[PDB]
């Protein structure tokens, strides 16, 4: 009776997956982690600690952000003591927040939060950020109050202001003021603070906030933006880089003035544009084209086919799990279902058949 | 959102509706259909005032009776409530039919929250407001004024203009609350007191305490200018046979009787002085009473009685004042004597308990005053006071304390008793002797009400058994039913701590009240559910000197220390403008997020009109069994008075009050159904009393949450956290809990 | 406040600060002003963001807290004192700030006068403890008592504002001023001791609620509506998300800077399938050899480029003497720096900008001089034995710079010319 079960929860779980959007999503994001280190995540309760499993996570989040999104800066402040401490800029080198958590990892979380001070100086970093970049902020909490040396209001008033959203993933329930930061900053919506139930759950949420996030109509910031592709050289000779100047092999070469870097996608230090490659841009493109739905056909109805088209495998038989592309007309088996709506971006029946 | 009951167009301010609410207005529409009244118990954490409201505007208009409405509560807060409610609705009115229709509307209050003359405002006894608003508006000051400008009495100029303007005049139609009423007359200059004073006649529904409905005192007034054939509703009076026993009870102290002696001597002097100088007014005011004119007789409407009227109207005396009392020095002689046998009866050495026949016989007995001056008491002295013009009244409160309880004593013979005891604090340094009056009945100020009006509801949230009332109260209704909670999904988790986290009981008695381990039991889940709560948490003992013997100690152990670093403490303080500042302070901290607790007492001033929802309602702490004081001589009177009246269990009744002092106190978590909240029992003997408990209560009362301890309770109400923390879909309600127009024609077509 | 880009070049105290800071920030700032002589306000106008960050590192500052219940009593006892606590003391007590600044300076020392702070009465007083006349306290600091009692009251007179009547309780009690009932239970009403005084327990728990209302007027700080108040969100419409969608038109252009027919293909293709359903010979696939030699030739030839592609596969090791390989880096680097200016100003374009692009220009011929005149120094310091690598190394910085002075005259021989 298991399979029973098994699809009313597979039905209640596409009731909301029902409705798939092409809304326009911001690509050239501005994400923010800030970490509390206090004595609310030295609690063991998760095993190993709240402390240990943030870590990891945050090395997961850091590594899917930068392979999904490649077109933004990363930047890092932890809160610990009283205190928000910047340990990361934001910066194109995931590596170098990268080695900052690792310098975390060993260091002891301890003290008490303060959202005030920590969302005061994560706004002073956002404050020199170009029009384009989406500001937003993750915020990781485990306590249930704030000790805050003034207003949370002002200050909300300010990111309002200022166009920045906030996710909040709180760790033991909800807290009030943290509810009213994401109505207040999310136009009303509560769809931003989230509360895990186990560390699989932790493990979606952030999955989930890899996702970029759709923007709003009357927040219009329509525009253009200047792109320049450099170009890699291979050289005998080691050169001076020009940002960590230093003798280096290859490297890329400005295409505007003639430099040369050590990595992409940056932008120039010297005639300050940034510089990409084609693959970067196209990487979102699952996302700027998104995927419909496969829809099972009924196991009473009768059937186009009886094996899988895609990877050629039969299908089994109570009901049946051909999922079908209306796209394109075909039925699919679920692991090829899942790998074409998630791992591929294309469906191969919608590519051989002509349009 | 409108649609039609069967004869009535009904509008809703909001799209969506409750079943529940939709079968409240049902009832409701019956019992106004059939006369009389009924009684109906509803889950209060869906909306109830609005729909009653509503119900009630759509009666009066579609009606052709036009009805007037009769409202009352117990605070200010609900008054407020209900004031800012009707604003609402009656502006959705407004906007949905495209036009204002005629309305009036308005509360009604004392001066202390009223009188907006400013040196008047600065006072705090609003005994003292009124008396100084008399003295400087009574009509006498401005009757002397106006022969004499150069007499420096003032007029309020607020009165002023309200004199200038007239009573239509006075407010444009419609509502308008304490505030906006704050800020018109801030405009207009006009006393906010003497315009609801003339708003009387005119109020298509009417708002004032139980205390104005009940006490004939401040209550004759409100029936001199009030339609017989209005409608009465009354909600969450399920404790006002207190207000009904204070409402006819008295006690007397040493130095009342101190300041009575003295005031009539001051009085019997200045009658000397006056009788020296000019007793003209003397022998006119001695001929007045020849005539036997009476208050209403001689007094104007702009003079108020001194005395104030005790009893109820119906059982006032309307003859002559005998000549024995007749004369000033007659009747100050009269008091002086009973001041003099009151002294001797001060003196006893014991309880001391007996009828009021048998007191007046051994009044009539010692003295040789008899039952009609005895009554005439308040009506002479007040009389005496008019002529007197005394008006330094300070000497004389306690002569209308003592002329008040003459009265009442020589006024009525069963369900009253006088208590007099050598001790006024019984573990004090010196005995202090006290007689205290009493009414053992407390329906007998519900059969002016009962008698006069009809159309009268009485309905609550947390009222159980519904039969219990008309046993204790001598009325009957037409209808007897309660309202189960058609939930769609569990949001509210009682639970019942039998047991600590040691698997030790606990509970509130008194003797067991200095015990460490329970200290330590408490403490402890007090610290566990402070480290958990994210917002907001109040905590309920049964007595003050419960709590300041058990937080001074657990000061001694410095768990408030611990309990700092996660969120404030708030106690309830003796004075309630303290106390106001501290529900401020809560209020803030809640709303910062940085999380607070509120400490206050079961009975306490917090628990009787003020909510906590959605941060301030998340748990609460309710402390044992509330349990009244057991050895009041007072209690067992009236046990046994209502136990030979009604034939009830004694202890069964104590249950019942408590039982539902502990109901008031946890109905303040859930205002709507989006709301949760965790409820706890932190005494071993609750457990026997699910079945006493009201019904939608306990049906979220599961029998594995029947005996529970500290540590299944905080594994609870953390995975009750974590429920409570995810959303839901719209389709599992949309049908069977929240109801769109649709839903409920759909369900008005599947009743048909 | 402190955030103009005017405030954060003013600040040459904290540029200092964060100067002090770093080391290679010497170095570079050395060798920009102290050596090149730029304009300091231009060296800082880059780093910006650099400065506003340690800025408001430095700028925050901690919430209150109950310093005195984080006080524990700890035989003997050994102070054990952290001066941020202690200037934390000094802040959420003034009281206790002025009985220190009375006394340390003047009478005795810190340690002892904690050591006597611990011991007062007034300490207890102020923490979570009731007074006893039992504990002698510290007389010089139990002085204070009525000092800090007058404080409490002015605090208090303070404290005090206007209520609400919503919520007033106040208004609730004074609903019927005319109550006439019966003494209420000593039980439920603040109990007294036998002598009628109090214990005092009102005292404690009024000044702890003191320190709430202290507390949360500290958060209220410098740094009608019952309408709203009284809203029941629960019935209203769900909020829905105004986000918008895109489509996208497609049309792309051909790629910018012979056709065969179907008869044709048809008749190959009936041939090819002849040729399939014929023969079909693994063995003939095997080459002449010859032709196999010249792909060999070719595959090799790929494999030799390839491979001296691959064989150039903390920097490079070098054999360069330390000295000039540090004076080399630097003078890249500086290079580099006023590169990154010149293009700053010339990208920004003003007529502002004019005589600081020329100026600039300037400073880009001495250092393509000064480069050249290093040339000269390894020239016969090597023998040009490696001083050809020590050219290359600084060579295409100097191409982008020289590039760049390129550019510079063609724009001006644009516009001027
Ligand atoms: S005249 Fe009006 S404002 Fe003045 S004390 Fe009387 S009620 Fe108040
Ligand atoms: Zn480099
Ligand atoms: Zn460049
Ligand atoms: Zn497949
Ligand atoms: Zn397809």
């Amino acid at each position: 009776a298991s399979l029973v079960a098994s699809i009313v929860e597979a039905r209640k779980k596409r009731t909301a997956k029902k409705n798939i959007t092409p809304y326009q999503r911001g690509i050239i994001r501005s994400l923010i982690l800030t970490l509390d280190c206090s004595e609310a995540m030295l609690e063991k309760d998760l095993r190993p600690n709240r402390h240990a499993m943030i870590i990891q996570y945050a090395i997961d989040f850091v590594h899917e952000f930068f392979d999904q999104n490649p077109i933004s800066q990363m930047g890092i402040i932890i809160m610990r003591n009283g205190l928000a401490q910047l340990v990361s800029q934001v910066s194109g080198n995931p590596q170098d927040h990268i080695d900052a958590l690792k310098s975390i990892r060993k260091q002891e979380p301890k003290g008490n939060p303060s959202l005030q001070n920590a969302l005061e100086m994560a706004r002073g970093l956002l404050l020199p950020v170009p029009a384009h970049c989406t500001r937003e902020v993750l915020i990781v909490f485990g306590s249930l109050s704030t000790t805050d040396p003034g207003d949370i209001h002002q200050t909300i008033d300010s990111l309002v202001s200022e166009k920045i959203r906030v996710k909040v993933l709180g760790l033991s329930a909800q807290v009030a003021i943290c509810k009213e930061l994401c109505k207040a900053t999310n136009y009303g919506d509560e769809s931003f603070y989230k509360i895990l139930l186990d560390e699989t759950h932790l493990k979606e949420l952030f999955n989930e906030a890899v996702t970029p996030l759709p923007v709003n109509k009357i927040n219009k910031g329509f525009t253009l933006v200047k792109m320049g592709f450099p170009t890699r050289i291979f050289e005998d000779t080691p050169t001076f880089c020009s940002c960590h100047s230093k003798l280096v092999y290859g490297g890329y070469f400005c295409p505007n003035c003639h430099s040369k870097v050590c990595s992409l996608p940056t932008v120039c230090p010297c005639c300050d544009l940034m510089l990409i490659l084609s693959t970067h841009l196209a990487r979102s493109y699952h996302h700027l084209m998104p995927l419909k739905t496969f829809a099972e056909v009924p196991t009473t109805e009768k059937f186009r086919s009886e094996d899988c088209f895609s990877c050629q495998s039969r299908f089994p038989i109570l009901t049946s799990s051909r999922y079908r592309c209306e796209d394109c007309k075909q039925e699919f088996c679920v692991d090829c279902d899942v790998f074409i709506h998630e791992i591929l971006h294309n469906c191969p029946g919608c590519e051989s058949k002509p349009v | 959102m409108k649609f039609y009951i069967d004869d009535l167009p009904v509008l809703f301010p909001y799209p969506k509706i409750y079943p529940e609410q939709y079968n409240y207005m049902c009832d409701i529409k019956k019992t106004l259909d059939v006369g009389g009244n009924s009684i109906l118990e509803m889950p209060s954490g869906t909306g109830k005032t609005v729909s009653l409201l509503s119900l009630t505007i759509a009666y009066q208009m579609h009606y052709p009776e036009h009805r007037k409405i009769i409202y009352c509560s117990r605070t200010m807060s609900e008054i407020e409530k209900a004031l800012v409610e009707l604003e609402n609705l009656m502006d959705y009115r407004t906007k949905e039919l495209g036009y204002q229709e005629d309305f009036r509307g308005l509360g009604l209050t004392s001066r202390k929250n009223l009188c907006l003359h400013p040196e008047v405002s600065k006072e705090r006894k609003g005994t003292v407001v009124d008396e100084k608003c008399r003295r400087m508006t009574n009509g006498q000051a401005k009757r002397k004024l106006e022969e004499d400008p150069e007499a420096n009495v003032e007029l309020c100029e607020y009165h002023e203009n309200l004199y200038n303007i007239e009573v239509e005049d006075y407010l444009p139609k419609g509502v308008f609350s304490f505030e906006k009423l704050l800020k018109y007359c801030e405009e207009k200059t006009l006393c906010p007191y003497f315009i609801v004073r003339r708003m009387i006649s005119l109020c298509n529904i009417i708002i004032y305490s139980y205390h104005y409905l009940l006490d004939p005192k401040i209550a004759e007034r409100v029936s001199n200018e009030v339609s017989k054939d209005s409608i009465v509703i009354f909600d969450e009076a399920h404790n006002i046979d207190n207000v009904c026993i204070e409402s006819l009870s008295l006690d007397l102290t040493t130095d009342a009787l101190r300041r009575a002696t003295r005031g009539a001597n001051a009085l019997d002097e200045r009658i000397s002085e006056v009788r020296k100088v000019d007793s003209q007014k003397l022998q006119d005011e001695y001929e007045k009473l020849v005539q036997g004119l009476h208050s209403a007789d001689i007094l104007t409407d702009q003079e108020e009685p001194f005395v104030e009227t005790p009893v109820l109207p119906q059982d006032l005396l309307t003859e002559a004042i005998p000549g024995n009392i007749r004369r000033a020095e007659h009747f100050v002689s009269f008091l002086k004597r009973l001041i003099e046998y009151l002294k001797t009866r001060m003196k006893v050495l014991h309880v001391i308990s007996e009828t009021p026949k048998s007191f007046l016989q051994h009044l009539k007995q010692l003295t040789f005053i008899e039952r009609k001056p005895l009554r005439f008491c308040s009506e002479r002295l007040s009389l005496l006071v008019r002529t007197l013009e005394v008006t330094e009244v300070e000497d004389f409160t306690a002569l209308k304390d003592i002329a008040t309880f003459a009265t009442l004593i020589s006024t009525y013979e069963e369900g009253f008793l006088l208590i007099i005891e050598p001790y006024e604090i019984e573990n004090a340094a010196v005995p202090n002797p006290i007689m205290r009056f009493t009414c053992l009945d407390a329906s007998i100020a519900i059969k002016p009400v009962f008698e006069r009006f009809s159309s009268v509801i009485i309905t609550s949230g947390t009222i159980s058994p519904l039969d219990m009332y008309p046993r204790m109260l001598n009325f009957k209704t037409v209808l007897q039913k309660s309202y189960a909670m058609t939930l769609a999904k569990k949001s509210f988790l009682p639970m019942i701590i039998t047991k600590g986290s040691d698997q030790v009981a606990i509970s509130s008695r008194f003797e067991i009240r200095n015990d460490p381990s329970i200290v330590r039991n408490y403490g402890s889940m007090l610290v566990e559910f402070a480290k958990i709560t994210p917002d907001g948490m109040v905590v309920f003992f049964p007595s003050y000197l419960y709590m300041e013997s058990i937080v001074s100690m657990w000061q001694t152990m410095g768990i408030l220390d611990e309990v700092w670093k996660h969120k404030l403490i708030l106690v309830e303080t003796p004075d309630a403008q303290e106390t106001s500042l501290a529900l401020e302070t809560y209020r803030k901290a809640c709303s910062n997020g940085r999380g607070a607790i509120l400490l206050s007492v079961a009975r306490g001033k917090v628990s009787e009109g003020i909510d906590f929802d959605h941060q301030y309602g998340r748990t609460v702490l309710m402390i044992g069994i509330p349990f009244q004081y057991t050895e009041s001589r007072i209690l067992k009177a009236r046990l046994e008075f209502m136990r030979e009246n009604y034939r009830i269990r004694e202890n069964d009744f104590l249950s019942f009050d408590a039982m539902r002092h502990a109901a008031q106190c946890l109905g303040r978590v859930l205002r709507g159904k989006d709301d949760y909240g965790v409820m706890v029992l932190a005494d071993r003997r609750f457990s026997r009393k699910r079945s006493q408990l009201p019904k939608w209560i306990a049906q979220g009362l599961s029998d594995a949450d029947l005996n529970l301890s500290t540590d299944m309770a905080i594994s609870n109400t953390k995975q009750f956290l974590r429920t409570m923390a995810q959303p839901t879909d719209p389709k599992d309600q949309e049908g069977v809990s929240v109801w769109s127009y649709e839903d409920l024609i759909k369900h008005q077509n599947s009743r048909k | 406040d402190s955030l103009s880009k005017e405030k954060l070049l003013t600040n040459l105290k904290l540029q200092q600060s964060l100067l002090k800071g770093n080391k290679v920030l010497m170095k570079v700032f050395q060798e920009t002003v102290i050596n090149a002589g730029l304009p300091p306000s231009e060296f800082w106008s880059t780093r910006i963001p650099l400065l506003r960050a340690f800025a408001l590192s430095t700028s925050q500052k901690v919430g209150p807290y109950n310093v005195l219940s984080t006080i524990k009593p700890v035989n003997k006892v050994n102070v054990n004192l952290s001066r941020e606590k202690i200037l934390n003391i000094f802040e959420n007590y003034p009281i206790v700030k002025k009985a220190y600044t009375d006394n340390v300076p003047k009478n005795f020392k810190e340690p002892e006068f904690w050591a006597r702070f611990f011991s007062s009465k007034l300490f207890r007083k102020l923490r979570g403890e009731k007074i006893m006349q039992n504990d002698r306290g510290d007389v010089i600091i139990d002085r204070y008592l009525t000092l800090d009692q007058e404080f409490d009251r002015k605090d208090d007179d303070m404290l005090l504002h206007p209520v609400k009547k919503i919520i007033d309780l106040d208004g609730n009690i004074q609903d019927d001023p005319v109550v006439r009932g019966n003494r209420p239970d000593f039980t439920m009403q603040p109990g007294v001791d036998i002598n009628g005084n109090s214990d005092g327990t009102v005292d404690i728990l009024k000044g702890m609620n003191r320190l709430s209302e202290k507390m949360i007027m500290a958060l209220k700080n410098e740094y009608n509506d019952e309408r709203n108040e009284l809203k029941i969100d629960d019935l209203n419409e769900s909020y829905k998300t105004n986000y918008a969608i895109i489509h996208l038109k497609r049309n792309a252009h051909e790629k910018t800077t012979l056709k065969v027919s179907n008869q044709q293909m048809l008749q190959q293709l009936s041939l090819v399938m002849d040729n399939l359903i014929n023969k079909l010979d693994l063995n003939q696939v095997v080459p002449n050899n010859e032709v196999s030699n010249k792909i060999n030739k070719r595959v090799i030839t790929a494999i030799k480029i390839n491979a001296k592609q691959a064989k150039h596969n903390l920097e490079v090791k070098s054999t360069l003497p330390i000295d000039l390989l540090e004076s080399c880096r630097m003078l890249h680097t500086t290079c580099c720096e006023f590169l990154k200016h010149f293009y700053i100003h010339f990208q920004s374009g003003e007529q502002k900008q004019a005589s600081t692009v020329k100026k600039l220009y300037n400073h880009l011929k001495d250092c393509i001089e000064k480069l050249n005149e290093l040339f000269q120094d390894v020239l016969n310091g090597d023998g040009e034995s490696m001083s050809n690598t020590c050219t290359a190394y600084l060579k295409p910085v100097l191409n982008s710079i020289t590039l760049a002075t390129h550019k510079y005259d063609e724009y001006f021989n644009e516009y001027n010319n």
